[PDB]
């Protein structure tokens, strides 16, 4: 298609699922997420 | 040691474990107040700071609080025991 073909990163899922689109690990990754923040991480990325 | 729990359904607990065992007996404690239908021990996951607890490991090593709250999970499964309008005994009203 003769368009500029590009796209825009600026948007995504906000509200994640009650589980049911997620993988064993992707919900065990969410698990981390929350104990992590718990732990006075600062919702970063960084695990440890 | 009343540490809090909170699950993958943002719902939230308490369990007055040990400190002295294993994390293998906070699993224990879980699986005594929920039931095995909502927590089994070999179906439920611990996890604390972005990290898993070592069943066989002590509670002391990854330093839990009481004021904080643990992680726990359960695999495959996700149906739990909703509530229902209790009001139906009587259906009626002084007014």
């Amino acid at each position: 298609g003769s368009h500029m073909t590009i796209s825009q990163q600026e948007f995504g899922r906000t509200g994640l699922p009650d589980l049911s689109s997620m993988t064993e690990e992707e919900q065990i990754a969410y698990a981390m997420q929350m104990s992590l923040q718990g732990a006075e991480f600062g919702q970063a990325e960084s695990a440890d | 040691m009343q540490v809090t729990l909170k699950t993958l359904q943002q719902q939230t607990f308490k369990i007055d474990i040990d400190p002295e065992e294993t994390v293998k007996a906070l699993k224990e404690k879980i699986e005594s107040e929920k039931g095995k239908d909502a927590f089994p021990v070999a179906g439920q996951k611990l996890i604390y700071a972005g990290k898993i607890l070592n069943d066989d490991t002590a509670l002391k090593e990854y330093k839990i609080d009481e004021k904080n709250f643990v992680v726990v999970m359960v695999t495959k499964p996700k149906a739990v025991s909703t509530p229902a309008p209790a009001t139906l005994e009587h259906h009626h009203h002084h007014h």
